[PDB]
């Protein structure tokens, strides 16, 4: 085959692996699907979410943006899946008039579509969505990335390849079978400073689930804070029913129908509508304790 | 006049994030050829030599 | 207006010309421009070693 | 002037009246970022937004800027305090200077 | 693949290389540039002594 | 203490014990159904603002 190079297959593979390597960067940065341990965090970990399907203008421009500016964080870009566009256009007043006269355009040099929404740079693309999520909005200056030199190509006709796995091998000698192999390699770095700075966009409302962990010196108190409003003090040893009562007691008054709580004293799972946060400053170990979003599924 | 033939790409090539001593994965492309043949369009019109 | 392999007329349709009429191989025109990563378009690139 | 239910009737009528009836101009506004979700979501009686006017970044500046009801307008992260979230008036009435 | 401190293969994961692999120090990329005051952008500056 | 969106200093109140004057955002309503003597007990809008 390497003599013949039919349809320029070898030269075509060298460009299409570069596209595969580019695609595999976004899925590691956004969804975290198979990220290396050296990448610190990914956007699906954010505790901010929003629905858009009844009215996208209310979703992005008011209910969404409020969660950022009341937390002191900027909104500067957004990424949207192509499947968002019918819902974006379908946003109307109660007389059927469109809410977005502001609109999006093609490119001669890239496969994306691009434009402005409420003044922010906006990208539409065919693979932003995963599971329940259709886009992201936030301060993309919180993200830095780099690349260590160029994309690299090695070729060999002597090596022995495992076609199976390290748990169930299946070797072929390239030299004994008259085969040739090309090995392609690249190297990147990523850091997201503050994963809580971005809003996950979804078609319709969902509850968010959180793991709350008080692993640390077992005395003192903490405060929860839901949608920017803060609880009374909760003691280290508090029961699940105590925590449920302390959440619903916040004066926006989410119901005992909305909140649910499970686990044990010092280690809990919380499920609620809206953004949950905690401050451990008042535990005997205010540093070992933590809160994070459960990637439920 | 021979026509043209085009190798349309159809393969999902994929790459993986890899540890320092981890064993690198094997992948393969896919294609289908498509061919375009010309066709004629013609007409005649007629007049007296006068 | 005639069949292929007609008894009296030579046509490019005829089976006797098989393999003398090969199309020219060309670029894939139907494929899109290659998909770069959206994160690298919006996030800040920095020098790294 | 309150702006909470309807920012357009806030700035463009109820507010501006208090200046022109006193013989004073309106030339700039300062607004906190917490006002942008109140500038957006100002709507008519059936749900359509009142401002088509909007604001932008600039390449070496932390602020955001644009024209609102014709007037130059700045959005900023720290101008709110207490019940007050912005200012509107004739800023040519302010002079400042630096020594050395 | 292999553990760190594997008995047969040297890796830069290994504890023996601690302190030979120090990162390069860089600028703060996450802070915005130093901030001017909003009043000085709208008010008139005058010469003063 | 209604909670459920209602919050501190949304509200202020003056007058006698009974025959109160109340000031609030939104729509106030009163259920005198348990106030057994007051078969004509009533809520009056005094003014908006």
């Amino acid at each position: 085959t390497v003599r013949a190079n039919p349809a320029n297959y070898l030269g075509t593979m060298r460009t299409k692996v570069a596209t595969a390597i580019a695609m595999a960067f976004d899925n590691a940065a956004l969804h975290g699907t198979n990220a290396p341990s050296a990448f610190q965090g990914y956007l699906d970990q954010s505790n901010k979410t929003q629905s858009i399907s009844p009215n996208a203008y209310q979703g992005l421009g008011v209910s969404g943006l409020t969660k950022l500016v009341t937390d002191g964080k900027k909104w500067t870009h957004t990424l949207l899946d192509d499947t968002v566009e019918p819902v974006l256009n379908g946003s109307v007043d109660a007389n059927g008039r469109p809410l977005f006269v502001e609109s999006t355009y093609e490119s001669l040099t890239t496969p994306f579509r691009e434009g402005r929404i409420l003044g922010r740079p906006t990208i539409l693309s065919d693979h932003v969505a995963e599971g329940d999520v259709v886009g992201y909005a936030g301060d993309f200056s919180q993200i830095i990335w780099g690349q260590v030199g160029g994309l690299s190509f090695d070729v060999t006709d002597q090596a022995t390849l495992n076609l199976g796995s390290q748990e169930s091998p299946n070797f072929v000698s390239l030299w004994q079978h008259n085969l040739v192999a090309v090995r392609v390699e690249a190297e990147y770095g990523l850091l997201i400073n503050d994963v809580n700075a971005f809003v996950k966009l979804t078609f319709d409302p969902v509850l968010t689930t959180y793991a709350l962990d008080l692993d640390g010196a077992s005395a003192g108190n903490f405060t929860l804070s839901l949608d920017g409003k803060t609880s009374a003090n909760i003691a280290y040893n508090a029961s699940t029913a105590t925590v449920k009562s302390a959440i619903v007691a916040i004066d926006d008054g989410v119901s005992a129908d909305d909140v649910t709580v499970t686990g044990s004293a010092g280690d809990y799972t919380i499920t609620v509508p809206g953004t949950l946060t905690a401050d451990f400053s008042g535990l005997t170990d205010g540093e070992g304790a933590s809160i994070s979003v459960v990637s439920v599924g | 006049a021979t026509g043209i033939v085009i190798p349309h790409w159809t393969g999902d090539v994929s790459a993986q994030w890899i540890g320092e001593g981890d064993m690198k994965p094997i992948t393969k492309g896919n294609m289908t050829k498509r061919d375009v043949h010309p066709a004629k369009i013609a007409t005649i019109f007629v007049a007296s030599a006068e | 207006g005639f069949s292929a392999d007609h008894s009296q007329i030579a046509q490019t349709k005829d089976t006797m010309f098989t393999g003398y009429l090969d199309p020219v191989q060309a670029k894939d025109y139907f494929a899109e421009a290659e998909k770069t990563s959206i994160v690298q378009r919006v996030a800040q690139k920095i020098p790294m070693g």
